[PDB]
């Protein structure tokens, strides 16, 4: 009968919130049943186990339920206690915590959460599509678990409806000069920028694109909650889209639906058969439970209704499903709450969007530059290829009715043979192609920019090193 | 100078002390005068990961971790991974725990381990199916983590080849103890050989339904990797002979070797050490304080741990720090259930194989539809070639064909020989493989060419025939007398007689 | 080839034999409770498909 629960916490008024909600889960919804325990954070990472241990699994918790910390933005991370889990399985529900390396169900066993990562936040800018009409995507990317996670979601999403993403960008975190990669950038027919970062990195480089006025109108900046942040609220442009996911912050509402969770959670392990008695010491055991899935799968297959927050179900990864979004604008640095969502219905407010450029009309990221760029391979008669004059121009000539030719000029390499230093030099160009491009340009309106192959030859796939990797020459 | 090594109890310190000073005593001593100190318990608990930890950093400040382990919980080694947010030390992981590698790492992790990595493990799975010339594929997955990432490999390393390996697509069992959603998806199964990275108990499941589904059957192919098969010595029944897995099964290695190895790898991070620096990272001052910074000032080995060889085996390392050249003992079952040796890897990432093809002969328990060919060189009926690297052994007409190959004259021992094969006889029989329909099996000749009357013994096609080394013979073979005498013949196949041949 | 479901309530050489199937156009000649049983497997079978 006797179930023991465990937590970690800042403030001791949160502990009285334990101690009633045990209290209001021995009411709600029948003997004996229920006793609380709970020990706070340390300001160490040092001995963290020796609490849990000597403390928490000495009294054969079922649960440990840990907040972020009392630096709210620290390393500070809830590591370990999750592992001394680990030891034996435990379910632990993260509370507030938003770091997806704790994702994995293989290093971090049984850990599922009530506030989702940032990962799902992708998935919105998918909802992002449906009312604001995209094809083409810049994706920028902190070299993490977190943000390669973001771009596999990012990819699975976009292959499921397939719609194509043209780059994908990498950064070390802490890195200051980036300006080629956001030049890189500019080159771009897409103007929709998606950032996935820290705080100070984006500072970084919200501030550093605005230099490279990538912040003006025609402009896009979709956003992680990290990156609404303080010092990133401070020197980003303003009419940026942003996100919160809502009731964010007040630990209490959610520590009573989990709390919860956790009864009706152990009252349905109660109706199951063969219930197995839980361990005190750490001394002597390395025995794992008959029934850390049952836990798993009770935590799984749950319903929970009537929550402060509404419905509780969770993912195949157990975080929860289809919670309530919001969409911000700082306009003139005051945030303006913008979107709704409950997990994927849309609703603007009426308040309407500045758009953080220009005007408030709703641009398309499908701008071209109608300079094109064309290569040729040396095959007469398709295409001739001579040397200019000593002005570097083409020369005037007939055709055999005497028409004057039309030439072009092409630069490319003098020493075309494999092993030898290569040559950038303008010559000039005879052919079908430049005519009918010509024709083309005529119709279609484009500047035609000709290069010469890097290589002269046609180009097909062959094994580099290593013997597996394909390339097209 | 200060190398601990903890483990459990099997084979002791003395003679592991001996393997200490015999280090001091092999090769290339480190000018650092290393004294090392082994000591041992059962528990696998933290508060002894703690104190005895804490402890080595007590006494001299020892700055190296070595730990081959005999338990079964898997995070335990990542457990040492907040000794690497405390202590920031090189860790060698060598069994159990410190070996069952899913372990993705810290940018601050100083963890190099002798077990199994997801690419590696693919990778050798691959090749495995490259000699062995499976070229249809099941690709069976359920949704533990890592397996969308097993299904990534699988459709990138196909695309990245240019064999051919020719797919059925992903089909993914979902959740546990669906039992008829299973059966949806298992009976759309319609291949020959089959993979699946499952767990352990869901493959009890899977395999109970897979003999109800008739797919257990004996010309069937089953490989699995570590996940699975795992501990060796624990046999459960309703798995089929014949299974194949990769893991890191000591039965040639020491424990001894590896802990001198490990150690010998440290000294090599010491020497670069003292090669590119001149001096030593001293340790932290303890473990209870939090006092000014964490700088890592004198730039800790994870450069030096780059290119470390000793004793002719290359021990070096990737930027995820994995191993570049590690074990990978490749295993099969046989018919008392034991775990035997099969495949090798010591050689520069190449496969090493007995080549005992059929050996699955009903555990699950008669089938007759291997077929025995052997046959001879002659144009064009046979054309035999050897194996070209074209990405792969495998040619748009040719057959694969075991010859044997003589040492000398000396040991009669031949060596099978894989080698390419074309002609008549070859695609007469492609076609009784699309009409007849049965699998079909080949070799060639070395005792004449077609039989001879050796005092009325035959030789050759004919002696193959008699005493039952094969069932079949095609050959251009000349239909005559004492030919019919001993055996029957089809309908003649072609046209012949004697002709005689000038300018 | 005729593949014979041979006695009633086998339930899994039911499924020895009816995993046997490879077809597009099927045959039976049956009775009325028979074919329950055989096209309540069926459903499980993926044999009827539309």
């Amino acid at each position: 009968k006797i179930v023991n629960i465990g937590a970690v916490l800042s403030t001791r008024k949160h502990e009285q919130m334990f101690r009633e909600a045990v209290n209001q889960a021995n009411k709600r919804h029948w003997k004996i049943q229920l006793n609380a325990t709970s020990v706070t954070h340390k300001p160490n990472a040092i001995q963290m186990a020796l609490s849990v241990c000597e403390d928490l699994i000495s009294s054969q918790v079922y649960a440990i339920l840990v907040s972020h910390p009392p630096t709210p933005n620290d390393h500070f991370t809830p590591t370990p206690v999750s592992y001394t889990a680990g030891f034996y399985r435990i379910p632990v529900l993260g509370l507030t915590t938003r770091m997806s390396i704790y994702s994995d169900k293989s290093i971090h066993l049984s850990f599922l959460r009530t506030v989702p990562p940032y990962s799902h936040q992708s998935s919105v800018w998918f909802e992002m599509m449906r009312v604001y009409s995209w094809n083409h995507i810049i994706l920028l990317v902190s070299d993490d678990h977190e943000g390669r996670a973001a771009q596999k979601r990012l990819e699975t999403l976009l292959e499921e409806r397939e719609s194509k993403a043209e780059k994908v960008l990498q950064f070390d975190p802490g890195t200051k000069n980036v300006t080629a990669l956001l030049m890189e950038a500019k080159e771009l027919e897409a103007r929709v920028i998606i950032l996935s970062a820290s705080e100070d990195d984006a500072a970084t480089v919200y501030r550093a694109a605005a230099m490279l006025n990538m912040t003006g109108s025609g402009y896009v900046w979709l956003v992680g909650e990290r990156e609404i942040s303080g010092n990133a609220l401070r020197y980003a442009p303003d009419g940026i889209l942003g996100l919160q996911l809502i009731n964010g912050k007040n630990e209490s509402a959610h520590i009573s639906d989990a709390v919860g969770v956790v009864a009706q959670a152990v009252h349905e392990l109660l109706e199951k058969e063969n219930i197995t008695d839980p361990p005190r010491g750490c001394v002597g055991n390395t025995n794992i439970w008959k029934t850390g899935p049952l836990f798993k799968r009770v935590l799984m297959s749950s319903k929970y209704a009537d929550g402060v927050t509404g419905r509780v179900e969770f993912n195949e990864d157990g975080d929860r499903k289809f919670a309530n979004y919001s969409i911000m604008n700082l306009q003139n640095r005051k945030l303006v709450q913008v979107g709704i969502y409950n997990g994927t219905h849309v609703i603007p407010n009426d308040r309407k969007i500045i758009w953080p450029g220009g005007e408030t009309e709703k641009p398309r990221g499908y701008q071209m530059s109608t300079r094109l760029k064309i290569v040729t391979i040396h095959q007469e008669p398709f295409v001739y290829v001579k040397p200019t004059l000593s002005d570097g121009t083409c020369k005037e000539e007939f055709t055999v009715n005497g028409d004057p030719v039309k030439k072009v000029i092409c630069t490319g390499p003098n020493d075309t043979s494999p092993g030898s230093p290569r040559h950038t030099v303008p010559q000039c160009c005879y052919g079908f192609c430049i005519d009918l491009l010509i024709k083309l340009a005529r119709t279609m309106n484009f500047t035609y920019e000709v290069h010469l192959v890097a290589d002269g030859k046609f180009g097909t796939q062959e094994r580099v090193n290593n013997s597996n990797k394909k390339e097209w020459n | 100078l200060n190398i601990a090594v903890m483990l459990g109890h099997s084979h002791d310190v003395t003679e592991r002390e001996l393997r200490t000073l015999w280090g001091p005593e092999q090769a290339a001593g480190l000018p650092l005068d290393v004294n090392v100190v082994a000591l041992l318990m059962n528990r696998t608990d933290p508060k002894s990961l703690i104190t005895h930890v804490c402890d080595l950093m007590s006494g001299a400040r020892i700055h190296g971790l070595v730990f081959g382990d005999d338990t079964d919980q898997e995070a335990v080694a990542q457990m040492l991974d907040f000794i690497s947010s405390h202590t920031f030390v090189p860790i060698l992981g060598i069994h159990g725990g410190a070996s069952m590698i899913m372990a993705d790492k810290d940018p601050t992790s100083t963890f190099f381990q002798f077990g199994a990595s997801i690419q590696q493990q693919a990778t050798v799975m691959l090749k495995i199916m490259q000699d062995y010339d499976w070229h249809v594929f099941s690709l069976v997955t359920t949704i533990f983590p890592g397996y969308r990432e097993f299904i990534s490999f699988v459709k990138t390393t196909v695309d990245n080849s240019f064999v051919g390996w020719d797919m059925q697509n992903v089909i993914t069992l979902d959740t546990s103890f669906e039992d008829a959603k299973t059966q949806v998806q298992l009976k759309k199964i319609h291949s020959s050989v089959i993979l699946l990275y499952c767990s352990k108990d869901e493959a009890v499941l899977i395999l109970s339904e897979a003999r109800s589904l008739g797919l257990t059957g004996y010309d069937f192919f089953w490989i699995v990797p570590s996940l699975v098969s795992g501990n060796t010595e624990l046999i459960p029944k309703e798995f089929p002979s014949g299974l194949i897995s990769v893991s890191y099964d000591d039965w040639d290695y020491s424990l001894e070797a590896r802990v001198r190895d490990g150690i010998g790898i440290l000294t090599t991070a010491a020497s670069s050490m003292l090669e590119k620096f001149s001096y030593i990272p001293e340790a932290k001052a303890s473990c209870y304080g939090q006092m000014e910074r964490p700088e890592v000032p004198m730039h800790t080995l994870h450069p030096f741990m780059v290119n470390v060889t000793w004793d002719g085996k290359d021990l070096s390392f990737t930027e995820e720090g994995y191993q570049v050249h590690p074990r990978l003992v490749v295993i099969v079952l046989n018919k008392d259930r034991e775990w035997e040796k099969v495949g090798k890897w010591e050689n520069h990432t190449l496969s090493l194989r007995h080549a005992v093809w059929p050996r699955y002969k009903s555990f699950s328990d008669p089938d007759d539809n291997h077929l025995s060919i052997v046959t001879l060189e002659e144009a064009p009926f046979v054309i035999v070639e050897d194996i070209d690297p074209l990405t792969e052994t495998c040619v748009r007409n040719t057959v694969p064909c075991r010859k044997f190959v003589k040492i000398n004259n000396s040991t009669n021992e031949g060596m099978n020989v894989k080698k390419c094969c074309k002609g008549f006889c070859i695609d007469i029989l492609k076609k009784l493989s699309r009409t007849v329909k049965f699998t079909y099996d080949l070799y060639l000749v070395t005792n004449g060419k077609h039989g001879k009357k050796v005092n009325n013994v035959w030789n050759g096609m004919i002696g193959e025939v008699v005493y039952q080394r094969a069932v079949m013979a095609v050959g251009s073979l000349t239909i005559n007398e004492e030919r019919s005498e001993v055996v029957d013949f089809s309908v003649p196949f072609v046209e012949t007689g004697i002709s005689v041949m000038v300018s």
